[PDB]
């Protein structure tokens, strides 16, 4: 199964998201 | 704030604080960004900390970070995170949109593992992952 690699993508593009904010201010 | 927008913030803030204890320091902060491959500068941490820092105590804690995540309010984060995935808005994530995202994130891919995670996600049976399928993938 991939549900892992599926939730390890997710969990990756939610700390860049929140990286993008912090640089946003 | 809704108390789900809460939650999610929330657990949004968990992602950084590597040791539990409700702040998020320069150091959690440039951890997380170099796992994403970023190499931060200690300048640049402390920028980021200083426009977030409302009390000026040198780190992070869940209300300022809430209220950065608010300004920013002012999509939920799934949504946000397939429109990441759907690139060219559609409302469906190809293979190539995939390894699009796979790569972007240091994710190593094979065509296979990327035809399987599609096909595992795939309900309708389209060759594509919609919304309903992304979210019930991320369950
Ligand atoms: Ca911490
Ligand atoms: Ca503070
Ligand atoms: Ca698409
Ligand atoms: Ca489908």
């Amino acid at each position: 199964s991939k549900k892992a690699v599926w939730h390890k993508l997710l969990s990756k593009q939610r700390k860049r998201a929140v990286v993008a904010c912090f640089r946003m201010a | 704030l809704t108390e789900e927008q809460i939650a999610e913030f929330k657990e949004a803030f968990s992602l950084f604080d590597k040791d539990g204890d409700g702040t998020i320091t320069t150091k959690e902060l440039g951890t997380v960004m170099r796992s994403l491959g970023q190499n931060p500068t200690e300048a640049e941490l402390q920028d980021m900390i200083i426009e977030v820092d409302a009390d000026g105590n040198g780190t992070i804690d869940f209300p300022e970070f809430l209220t950065m995540m608010a300004r920013k309010m002012k999509e939920e984060e799934i949504r946000e995170a397939f429109r990441v995935f759907d690139k060219d808005g559609n409302g469906y994530i190809s293979a190539a949109e995939l390894r699009h995202v796979m790569t972007n994130l240091g994710e190593k891919l094979t065509d296979e593992e990327v035809d399987e995670m599609i096909r595992e996600a795939d309900i309708d049976g389209d060759g594509q992952v919609n919304y309903e399928e992304f979210v019930q993938m991320m369950t």
